[PDB]
């Protein structure tokens, strides 16, 4: 992306960023969720097992 | 889970608690201590 | 009573809530810098040399 | 034209692409010293400006 370089599984979202958003995180402080820089879809990414 | 932290299964599930605390109250109940 | 008091189980309960947040507060140290620049591993080593 | 240091040139770098052109092996320096940064990994880091 960005930056938030990682590994994961992308999925599609069913979040519903602030339009000013980009990005987002859970309560462990790591990163939930990308707006993809490119159409904006938002995809939530899990951790590969 | 994102930094290595596994929970794992207890080897007694729900279903066989309820099962030994069944026969525990099956023997009470019809042959008291014995 | 235990349908009317919920306190009646409350040491089971603490039992679950101590546990949480031993995990909690091991997932919540993790980010802290601890002296580095970053608590991010992957900031140290995409930028610095 | 460049300053003589009294003043300097401050134009800021935005919205773009940073190509670095590796310049620090283009030999046409002779000092190119980089502190916070490793000098090889400027084309992989990303600035807001």
């Amino acid at each position: 992306f960005n930056g938030l370089t990682g590994t994961g599984v992308l999925t599609e979202s069913n979040k519903k960023f602030l339009p000013f958003q980009q990005f987002g995180r859970d309560i462990a402080d790591t990163t939930d969720a990308v707006r993809d820089p490119q159409t904006l879809e938002i995809l939530d990414i899990t951790p590969c097992s | 889970k994102f930094n290595g932290l596994t929970v794992l299964p207890p080897l007694l599930t729900d279903e066989m608690i309820a099962q030994y605390t069944s026969a525990l109250l099956a023997g009470t109940i019809t042959s008291g201590w014995t | 009573s235990l349908s009317s008091t919920p306190s009646a189980l409350g040491k089971l309960q603490d039992v679950v809530n101590q546990n949480a947040q031993a995990l909690n507060t091991l997932v919540k140290q993790l980010s802290s810098n601890f002296g580095a620049i970053s608590s991010v591993l992957n900031d140290i080593l995409s930028r610095l040399c | 034209r460049f300053a003589s240091v009294y003043a300097w040139n401050r134009k800021r770098i935005s919205n773009c692409v940073a190509d670095y052109s590796v310049l620090y092996n283009s030999a046409s320096f002779s000092t190119f010293k980089c502190y916070g940064v490793c000098p090889t990994k400027l084309n992989d880091l990303c600035f807001t400006n």
